[PDB]
């Protein structure tokens, strides 16, 4: 009965941080233990219902493997939302989110919503970045922030709900 | 090479919009899919969406093959 709008979300981050696993958990309420790297870019979608609005979330799931890197600016430009993912056990993946976010702004400027995601919170014994450092980095780059575990499902639904509530 | 890149970019842009609009149309019909006729249209649009997504993947492989040449 409500108006329906589409919004495209691009998932960005170093290889193996869990971009696809977050999507698989949201789309299929499942988790795959065996790593299957994304070859190029994949498309998935889901409808979300909100008070007085319906949104069709369209997801560009991009590869972290370096050979596909030059294909990614096209999908950033195509998207109004960027989900930049790192791995809380992997300091380099966190540092690189500054580069990912800078590339988003190269393609979109301020005309974009950015969610920084620290994934794999279930690997608590191997954590290399505190939740505080992630929260402060996001505030410094003026982006949203959340920590998740695609493996346990922790905060995965909240990630997409918070993004959907931020849309126009 | 810069010229080939402009050509491939424009073709991909057409394809991304077609995928997104095909998917948007699926989402619209799914809202009120309370009929045998509606799910049949939904099934057909889903076939068309998969076909477009498959074209994009193949265009992507072609794009990387043509970038790996000498200019
Ligand atoms: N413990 C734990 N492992 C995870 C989690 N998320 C992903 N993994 C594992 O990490 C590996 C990489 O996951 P992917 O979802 O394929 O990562 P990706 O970012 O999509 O990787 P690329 O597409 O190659 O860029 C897989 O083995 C997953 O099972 C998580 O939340 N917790
Ligand atoms: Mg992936």
């Amino acid at each position: 009965g409500n108006p329906l709008r589409k919004f495209k979300l691009v998932f960005l981050g170093e290889q193996s941080v869990g971009k696809t696993s977050l999507i698989t958990r949201f789309m299929y309420d499942s988790f795959d233990n065996t790593y299957q790297a994304t070859i190029g870019i994949d498309f998935l979608s889901k409808t979300m219902y909100l008070e007085d609005r319906t949104v069709r979330l369209q997801l560009w799931d991009t590869a972290g493997l370096e050979r596909f890197r030059s294909l990614i600016p096209s999908y950033i430009r195509d998207s109004t939302v960027a989900v930049v993912v790192y791995d809380i056990t992997n300091l380099n993946s966190f540092q690189q989110t500054s580069k990912w976010i800078d590339d988003v702004r190269t393609e979109r400027g301020s005309d974009v919503i950015i969610m920084l995601v620290g994934n794999k919170t279930d690997l608590a014994d191997k954590r290399q970045i505190t939740i505080e450092e992630g929260e402060q980095r996001a505030k410094e780059l003026s982006v949203m922030f959340i920590e998740t575990s695609a493996k346990t499902g922790y905060n995965v639904k909240q990630l997409f709900r918070r993004v959907a509530s931020a849309l126009p | 090479r810069k010229h080939l890149e402009e050509v491939l970019e424009m073709k991909q842009e057409a394809l991304l919009a077609a995928i997104s609009e095909k998917d948007a149309n699926i989402a619209l019909l799914e809202l009120s899919s309370s009929k045998k006729k509606t799910q049949e249209e939904v099934a057909a649009l889903k076939r068309e969406k998969d076909r477009l997504v498959q074209q994009l993947k193949q265009q992507t492989q072609n794009r990387m093959k043509l970038m790996a040449d000498n200019y």
